[PDB]
């Protein structure tokens, strides 16, 4: 049997890692958290220590409103039985308001007025957590990638929830909070424009979301090749190509022609799945705003 | 109508994207040459992009590229046919020239630091706090050839320090020097660490590093590269 | 033409067939034995599509399509016309993917690099394979797999689909769906860390790894390493299509009503099947 590096054979601990500091407020960061022998096994074993600042908090607390809000709708329609709230869990559903309303905020609150304040403490957050993607990445001198990637959930995000409904005048287009709800919601939609195959955008995001799973499974796959060569540190081979760079670049080149560098195959990566969201939040917008029926769309325009 | 102005123009945002991105991944092994490393008449469609300039931290300089490429070393190679696109023998022993799946490159001979600078890699020994902490300690263990013969016992482990992993064993041959093992290519066993690329008598041939604590990144390349030739060129004595 | 760094690696052996006749490059492309199987296997196909473009009568791509025999002809032949040519065209793709791979490994061994990547690939070739081979042999016909054709094989998706209801209600279906979001959110988080850190603020040194795990670390209050998130990703993606292949393989086999109902063995459990509240109470 040869080794193949997808689980580790020796694990080995030091000294609590902290991190590295540049500007990043220290007053601010947790103390190191346990250490799992578990996780050990595919990646590293120390959790902590943790960034919370006044922005992280305030997100880390809209969250939990978010979700507790949600719980209680769930625990009442379960009629406080707990035994009842296990059974019906997929089943339960906080809903937005009712079309009459329109985007109004008078709807009752047990028939909406409970869905448009879960969804605000959704907005704060969502959008505050963004905040802390940039703050953290300004705080130790990196770039603001992580915090643009971000930006293209968001969107998709946005525009079911808040964008759409708004242009469609109404909160009753916006996305429920419950786990069988939103999948008819979804399947729903589908049906109400006409089939959404029919809709370009939505075939397009289809493609990058394959797309990201055969890349970062060549990706992944190839670092993991080249592992025996140090591949996996990849900023330094950056910086001063490796034979674990270069044989990678040539097993690509010698079997579709073509190739990346260490530095190149993460704009591919980023863009992949960045897309993915950004074509998709394209063609829900479009969908009942300006196109009513892809199909009848797809007739005038193909 | 809105939506077909807005698919007809993400199609031109992206053929524009991939241009950039094909371009953007030329910054290293362009411009492309022939088997003699003159420069190739034909170099396809896409041009080489604006040079790029890295700041490495630690006062050790930068890279611009894409910039002259230069092996920076001797290939022990030569052809086998009379016309372009068959393969290359080698002209003495691949494992110690340096060719093949045996072949290192000519990184810097100095070895990677953490982000306080100082060396990634240590042997644990000299590392304090550092410790086996799950699975098999293979401290202590003969190390066994594709051969099936012993080849040295484990005398360390060389490990990266920010990331907590082992990196390498140091093994103790007959003569009494050590060599370094990546660990992606041992298999540690209760009772030996198992090592299918090398046999034995290839063990010697492992590029040595020069300080006992520390190995440069080109000190690396040789010793990876070396282990890992040792699949293809090994094979007459592999056993099973 | 060769990279500024590719001649010292194009050196012969490695092959695992015939050895040193085809154990050469044409341009970038290394060959081998299996770079002419694929070739063999890839251009008879295209050939015979194009040509069954034409059994069909139609010459565009919006509208070429091969549709699979009919499921009266159960899993038997079935002429070139009525779905013959499906058939051979199926038994090509099958010898041009698994050549790909099998040069792949030839591409692997001359590089002394490990097998990862054709072993991924395996899990393409097997969904593919789930989808017209393995499920339609035991329902019993080729006419249970898909055409192939750019918006038939859409069409055949939502009809197989909805024969199932909202095929959502498929746990399997579920557990594909969710390994391919978190690979996209991986994947976008991966890329952007390395680049973030190769590509600082302005006029600032490169980020280390360090650098990289204090990032999420500061940020998730974990943060998993440069070797793991290449595990992960593989793993992600890997499991993703696996359950895609199986979410596929249960349907229409040992389960075949309205995946929607499925989800009865938990709300009809006992101990609560019929404590009043709630929805189905
Ligand atoms: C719109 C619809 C709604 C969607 C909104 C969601 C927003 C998502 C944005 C996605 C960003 C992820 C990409 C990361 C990246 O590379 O950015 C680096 C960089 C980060 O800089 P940094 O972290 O401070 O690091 C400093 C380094 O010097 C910087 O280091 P660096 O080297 O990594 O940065 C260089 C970077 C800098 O690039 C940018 O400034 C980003 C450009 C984003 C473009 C967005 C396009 C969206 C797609 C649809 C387009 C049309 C719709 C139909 O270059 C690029 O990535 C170039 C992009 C390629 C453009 C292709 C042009 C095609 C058109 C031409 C057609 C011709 C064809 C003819 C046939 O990003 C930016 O400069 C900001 C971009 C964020 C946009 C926010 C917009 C919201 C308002
Ligand atoms: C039967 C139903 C319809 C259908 C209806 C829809 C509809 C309607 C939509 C999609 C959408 C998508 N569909 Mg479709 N779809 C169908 C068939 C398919 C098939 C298939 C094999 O048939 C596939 C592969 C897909 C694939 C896709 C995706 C490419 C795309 C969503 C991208 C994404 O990642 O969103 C996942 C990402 C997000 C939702 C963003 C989330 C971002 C926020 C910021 C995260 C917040 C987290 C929150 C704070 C909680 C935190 C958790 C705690 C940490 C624990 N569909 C059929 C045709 N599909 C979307 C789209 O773009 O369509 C154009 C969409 O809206
Ligand atoms: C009406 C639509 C139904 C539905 C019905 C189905 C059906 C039906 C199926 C799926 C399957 C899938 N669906 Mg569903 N699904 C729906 C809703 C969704 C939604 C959503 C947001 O609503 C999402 C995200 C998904 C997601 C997905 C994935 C779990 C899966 C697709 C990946 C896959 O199989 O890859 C597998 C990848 C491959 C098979 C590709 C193999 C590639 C080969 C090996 C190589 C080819 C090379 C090529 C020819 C090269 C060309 C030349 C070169 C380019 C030069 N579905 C709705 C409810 N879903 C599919 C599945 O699980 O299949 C196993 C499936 O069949
Ligand atoms: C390229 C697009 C892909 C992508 C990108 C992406 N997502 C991102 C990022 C990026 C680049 C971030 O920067 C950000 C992040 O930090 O990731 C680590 C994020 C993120 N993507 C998230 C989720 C997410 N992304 C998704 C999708 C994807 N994101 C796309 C496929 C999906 C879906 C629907 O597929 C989900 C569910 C989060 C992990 C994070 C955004 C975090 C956020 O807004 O947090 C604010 C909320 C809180 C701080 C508290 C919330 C309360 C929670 C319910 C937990 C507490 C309750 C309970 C104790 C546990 C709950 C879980 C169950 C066991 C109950
Ligand atoms: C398993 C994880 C993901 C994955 C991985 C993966 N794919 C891979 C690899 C790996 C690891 C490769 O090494 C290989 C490659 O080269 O990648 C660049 C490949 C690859 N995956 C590809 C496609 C692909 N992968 C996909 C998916 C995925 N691939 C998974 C999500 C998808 C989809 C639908 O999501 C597609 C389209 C190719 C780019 C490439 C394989 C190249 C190959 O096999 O070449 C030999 C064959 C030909 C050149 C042509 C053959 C033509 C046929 C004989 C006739 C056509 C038959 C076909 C059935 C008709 C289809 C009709 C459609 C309109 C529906
Ligand atoms: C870190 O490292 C890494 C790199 O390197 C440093 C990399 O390169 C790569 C590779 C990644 C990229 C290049 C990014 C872009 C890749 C994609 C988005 C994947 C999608 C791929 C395509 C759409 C094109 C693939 C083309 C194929 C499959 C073949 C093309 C076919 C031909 C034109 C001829 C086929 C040749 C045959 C039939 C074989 C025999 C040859 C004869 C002619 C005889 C990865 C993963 C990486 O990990
Ligand atoms: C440069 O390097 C880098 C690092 O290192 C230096 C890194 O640290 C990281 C940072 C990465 C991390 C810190 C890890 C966090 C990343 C993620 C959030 C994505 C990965 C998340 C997981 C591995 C855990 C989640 C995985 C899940 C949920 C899949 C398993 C779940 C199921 C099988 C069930 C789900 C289905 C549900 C909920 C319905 C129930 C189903 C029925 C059958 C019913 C990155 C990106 C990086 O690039
Ligand atoms: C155990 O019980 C307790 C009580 C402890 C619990 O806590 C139980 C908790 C639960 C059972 C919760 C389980 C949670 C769920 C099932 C939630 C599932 C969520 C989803 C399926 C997400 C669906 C998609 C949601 C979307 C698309 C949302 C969009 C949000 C908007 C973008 C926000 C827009 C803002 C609005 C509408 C407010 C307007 C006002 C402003 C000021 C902006
Ligand atoms: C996604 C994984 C999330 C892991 C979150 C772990 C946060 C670590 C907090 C540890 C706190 C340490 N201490 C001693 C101050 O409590
Ligand atoms: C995303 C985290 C994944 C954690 C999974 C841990 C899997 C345990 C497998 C370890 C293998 C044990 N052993 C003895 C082979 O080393
Ligand atoms: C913390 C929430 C911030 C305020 C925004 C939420 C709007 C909710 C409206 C509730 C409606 C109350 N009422 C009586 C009209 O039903
Ligand atoms: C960043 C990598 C770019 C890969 C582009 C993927 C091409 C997919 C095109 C499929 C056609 C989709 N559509 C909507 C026209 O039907
Ligand atoms: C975009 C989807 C289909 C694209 C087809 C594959 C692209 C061919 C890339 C191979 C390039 C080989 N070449 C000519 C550069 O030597
Ligand atoms: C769909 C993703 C693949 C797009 C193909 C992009 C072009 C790759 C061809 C690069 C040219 C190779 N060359 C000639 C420079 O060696
Ligand atoms: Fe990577
Ligand atoms: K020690």
């Amino acid at each position: 049997a040869e080794y193949q590096n997808i689980f580790t054979q020796v694990q080995v601990r030091g000294p609590a890692d902290l991190g590295m500091t540049e500007d990043v407020n220290l007053a601010n960061r947790s103390g190191v958290g346990p250490f799992s022998t578990l996780l050990g096994w595919f990646g590293n074993a120390q959790l902590g220590p943790i960034y919370l600042g006044s922005l992280g908090v305030l997100s880390l607390f809209s969250g939990l409103m978010w979700f507790f809000t949600i719980g209680i709708w769930f625990w009442y329609q379960a009629g406080w039985n707990p035994a009842v709230f296990l059974r019906d869990l997929f089943f339960f559903s906080l809903e937005p308001p009712a079309p009459e309303y329109g985007l109004s905020f008078a709807a009752p609150l047990k028939e909406g007025g409970l869905w448009l304040i879960a969804s605000f403490f959704m907005f704060v957050a969502v959008w505050s957590w963004w905040g802390r993607t940039y703050l953290r990445a300004q705080a130790l001198g990196m770039g603001k990638h992580t915090a643009w990637a971000f930006l293209s959930a968001i969107w998709l995000w946005m525009v079911l929830g808040f964008i759409r409904p708004i242009l469609m005048g109404s909160w009753s287009e916006a996305v429920p909070y419950g786990i069988f709800s939103h999948l008819d919601w979804t399947n729903n939609f589908s049906l109400v424009h006409g089939n959404l195959f029919y809709n370009p955008f939505h075939g397009l995001s289809i493609a990058f979301l394959y797309g990201s799973a055969l890349l970062f499974a060549m990706h992944g796959a190839t670092i993991l090749a080249v592992s025996r060569f140090g591949g996996e540190r990849e900023l330094e081979q950056i910086a001063d190509r490796g034979t674990a760079a270069e044989r990678a670049a040539l097993f690509w080149r010698w079997t579709m022609g073509f190739n990346a560098t260490m530095e190149g195959i993460h704009r591919w990566a980023i863009w992949m799945a960045v897309l993915v969201t950004l074509t998709g939040g394209i063609g829900i917008l479009l969908s009942g705003t300006v196109v009513d029926n892809w199909y009848v769309w797809g007739q005038n325009h193909g | 109508d809105l939506a077909s102005l807005a698919i007809y123009s993400f199609w031109i945002f992206l053929a524009g994207l991939i241009y950039y991105l094909q371009t953007e991944n030329m910054r290293e092994g362009y411009p492309l040459e022939n088997e003699d490393g003159t420069p190739a008449a034909n170099q396809g469609p896409f041009p080489l992009p604006k040079p790029k300039t890295f700041i490495l931290p630690h006062g050790r300089g930068t890279l611009t590229v894409p910039g002259p490429e230069s092996e920076d070393r001797p290939i022990a190679l030569a052809r086998t046919a009379v016309s372009e696109g068959f393969p290359h023998a080698p002209t003495g022993d691949p494992m110690k020239d340096g060719v093949g799946p045996a072949s290192w490159v000519a990184r810097r001979d100095l070895p990677e630091l953490d982000g306080h600078g100082h060396n990634k890699i240590k042997p644990m020994k000299a590392a304090a706090g550092f410790h086996v902490s799950a699975g098999k300690n293979p401290i202590g263990l003969p190390v066994r050839g594709c051969d099936l013969e012993i080849a040295g016992k484990v005398v360390d482990i060389w490990v990266d320090i920010p990331e907590q992993m082992a990196r390498f064993l140091e093994v103790e041959l007959k003569d009494g020097s050590t060599r370094l093992l990546p660990m992606q290519m041992v298999k540690v066993q209760s009772n030996r660490v198992h090592v299918n690329a090398l046999s034995s008598d290839l063990f010697a041939g492992i590029p040595t590093i020069k300080s006992p604590t520390e190995v440069t990144l080109l000190e690396e390349d040789k010793i990876c590269g070396y282990v890992a030739g040792g699949l293809m060129y090994a094979a007459p004595k592999r056993k099973s | 033409a060769l990279l500024s760094f590719e001649r010292k690696y194009r050196v012969p052996g490695g092959t695992l067939v015939g050895g040193n006749l085809f154990d050469f490059w044409v341009g970038p492309f290394y060959v081998g034995f299996f770079g002419v199987a694929t070739f063999f296997f890839a251009a008879l196909g295209i050939i015979l599509i194009a040509w069954s473009c034409v059994l069909q009568g139609t010459w565009n791509p919006q509208l070429c399509s091969v549709y699979p025999p009919a499921l009266e002809y159960g899993l038997g032949g079935a002429p070139l016309a009525k779905g013959g040519l499906w058939q051979i065209i199926t038994i090509c793709a099958t010898g041009a993917f698994v050549s790909w791979a099998l040069r792949e490994v030839e591409i692997c061994r001359k590089l002394g690099i490990g097998y990862h990547i054709p072993f991924a690939f395996a899990f393409a070739i097997l969904a593919y394979l789930t989808l017209v081979l393995f499920r339609p042999v035991m329902m019993g016909a080729w006419g249970y797999a898909f055409p192939y054709g750019i918006w038939t094989h859409l069409d055949w998706v939502s009809n197989t689909g909805y024969t199932y209801g909202n095929f959502h209600y498929n746990p399997a279906h579920m557990i594909a769906i969710t390994f391919f979001f978190t690979n996209a959110l991986a994947l976008a988080l991966h890329g952007a860390l390395v680049l973030s850190a190769a590509n600082p603020e302005k006029g600032k040194e490169m980020r280390t790894p360090d650098h990289e795990d204090t990032f999420f670390r500061d940020l998730v209050g974990y943060s998993i390493g440069t070797l793991g998130i290449h595990r992960l990703g593989l793993l992600l993606s890997l499991s993703a299509v696996f359950f895609s292949a199986l979410c596929m393989i249960i349907t229409g086999t040992i389960w075949f009503d309205q995946w929607v109902d499925w989800w009865q063995w938990w709300v009809k459990l006992p101990w609560w099947a019929n404590i009043p509240g709630g929805i189905n109470g």
